[PDB]
């Protein structure tokens, strides 16, 4: 939903707001604050013309796999089904953000139907929820639910233990750069791996 | 005579502010929302609750008299 | 002393018809964009606006415009 797309300002606790409500701009300049659009754009890229990913299949926008079918037609038939206008394999930026908002919404409602992921998701702050959504983007709901022991350490706020354990994974071995960014996000609960 | 149109405000929250804050508040500042609400207002009259759904807002009550 | 600041997601001028149609759960459409322009109001007067942001233990509005 709309609340999942919000910019997150990862100020630690406690906040010292002026008279309980006002945080000054000068205090906020110290913090690097983004939304999950900006995060998955960094990990997956933003492309407005159909391309083939590393995998390598037909994809579009921010990590949106169209087909595993090698036919550009039908890759175009599902892109077109997705936007609702006849794109000749070419979308706008708005359509990309629309397609992204739909893909995140599907990811979160997937997490919430999963008996393993929901309790962990429910326990996390919004920045670490983004990290969990990131992993669901990369490898699917079922694939993320396979991180049994890390998920349990995340739930118990054993951040350093979870980060050590996530580093022992295939995920980390295969896509180290992105894995390290996501693990940094779990360890610290900030967007700092995304400052570049 | 009668009133034709009614200005509705869909309020998602409020914060009691010490008037001394204005005007220290400026661009780039953050204002915390201390009390989360989801109410339909027409002037000072609370009409009912709404809910933020997929494509917009669904209003529940609207008690108008 | 205290003033009550309201955080207003949306405003609409409505007829009695629109009002009763709304009274029975008819979808009022918002751009998904809507939380990027939350309005800050005090005593029926608009004071400024900004973007809804997520903080760790609460929501807030980052001010884009003020008075």
């Amino acid at each position: 939903g709309p609340v999942d797309m919000l910019k997150n300002i990862p100020i630690p606790s406690p906040l010292s707001p002026v008279e309980g409500i006002l945080i000054k701009r000068k205090t906020l300049e110290r913090y690097f604050s983004i939304n999950i659009f900006e995060m998955l754009r960094i990990d997956e890229g933003l492309r407005l013309k159909i391309y083939k990913n590393t995998e390598g299949y037909y994809t579009i926008g921010i990590g949106h796999l169209l087909t595993k079918s090698p036919s550009l037609n039908a890759a175009k038939s599902e892109l077109d089904k997705a936007i609702g206008r006849n794109t000749n394999g070419v979308i706008t930026k708005d359509e990309a953000e629309k397609l992204f908002n739909q893909d995140v919404d599907a990811a979160v409602r997937g997490i919430l139907r999963n008996a393993k992921l929901k309790p962990v998701y429910d326990s996390l702050d919004a920045v670490r929820r983004a990290a969990l959504i990131n992993m669901v983007f990369q490898m699917g709901e079922t694939g993320v639910a396979g991180f049994t022991n890390s998920l349990r350490m995340l739930q118990q706020k054993r951040w350093d233990e979870a980060a050590v354990n996530l580093a022992k994974s295939r995920w980390y071995n295969q896509t180290p750069n992105r894995a390290k960014r996501v693990i940094t996000t779990f360890r610290t609960g900030t967007w700092d791996a995304y400052a570049a | 005579p009668k009133m034709l149109r009614w200005p509705l405000r869909f309020v998602i929250g409020s914060s009691d502010t010490q008037r001394s804050l204005l005007g220290r508040i400026g661009i780039g500042d953050v204002l915390l929302i201390r009390t989360s609400r989801a109410e339909v207002y027409c002037y000072a009259k609370k009409l009912g609750h709404f809910n933020r759904v997929e494509g917009g807002i669904i209003v529940e009550t609207l008690d108008i008299q | 002393v205290d003033v009550k600041l309201e955080f207003v997601l949306y405003r609409k001028n409505v007829t009695l018809a629109e009002l009763e149609a709304m009274g029975q759960q008819q979808l009022l459409s918002l751009p998904t964009n809507a939380e990027l322009n939350v309005e800050i109001m005090a005593n029926g007067v608009l004071l400024g606006n900004g973007e809804l942001v997520q903080m760790n233990d609460t929501l807030g509005v980052e001010i884009h415009e003020w008075l």
